[PDB]
């Protein structure tokens, strides 16, 4: 089955911060878990990641948590925890970075860390099939509408969507490097 | 504020 420890503490990591975005209000939560938004606020390290847990609607986080307990379940339960922890780290980060760039410092949500999820799984999936993960054609087309509606804006974060996508594409990449 |  799927169920793997780094999973599941991100999505109550997500739903833990969605209720209390729910209490509080986003931007009061926005205020502390966002982007620095000013250099001074640079050493505010859990800002970089903490990004990605928050959600501004219910149909969002479920949407999203959906594609990471699918994609992220699998990356855990193939090739382990530390696996699914660096490509989460590293896709926040960088997700983040370029969203940052492309509008500024207002923006969460999972999506960055997924659209890296998809790029790992699809890539990984091709280039080395006994990893036993695979992102199917159906799937890649959803992922393909999803990315550029954002463009078209219909996924509000194109940098973070984009991003995310290379991240995931790039490590497996190295990945399937390696066997 | 974007949605990613």
């Amino acid at each position: 089955e799927r169920a793997g420890p780094v999973t599941w503490v991100m999505m109550i990591a997500c739903v833990v911060v969605f209720i209390a975005m729910q209490i509080l209000g986003d931007q009061e939560v926005m205020l502390w878990l966002a982007w620095p938004f000013d250099p001074t606020l640079k050493f505010e390290f859990w800002r970089y990641f903490t990004h990605a847990l928050m959600h501004f609607s219910l149909m969002h986080i479920l949407f999203n948590l959906l594609w990471w307990w699918y994609l992220g379940g699998a990356v855990e339960k193939r090739l382990g925890s530390g696996k699914l922890i660096v490509i989460t780290l590293i896709s926040a980060l960088l997700s983040g970075y370029v969203q940052q760039k492309f509008s500024g410092p207002w923006f969460g949500g999972l999506s960055g860390v997924v659209f890296a999820l998809m790029g790992y799984v699809w890539l990984r999936g091709e280039r080395d099939p006994q990893s036993g993960i695979y992102l199917q054609r159906g799937l890649i087309i959803f992922a393909l509408i999803w990315i550029v509606a954002g463009w078209f804006d219909l996924s509000m974060a194109n940098g973070a969507h984009i991003a995310g996508l290379a991240v995931g594409l790039a490590m497996a990449f190295v990945d399937s490097l390696n066997a | 504020v974007r949605m990613a």
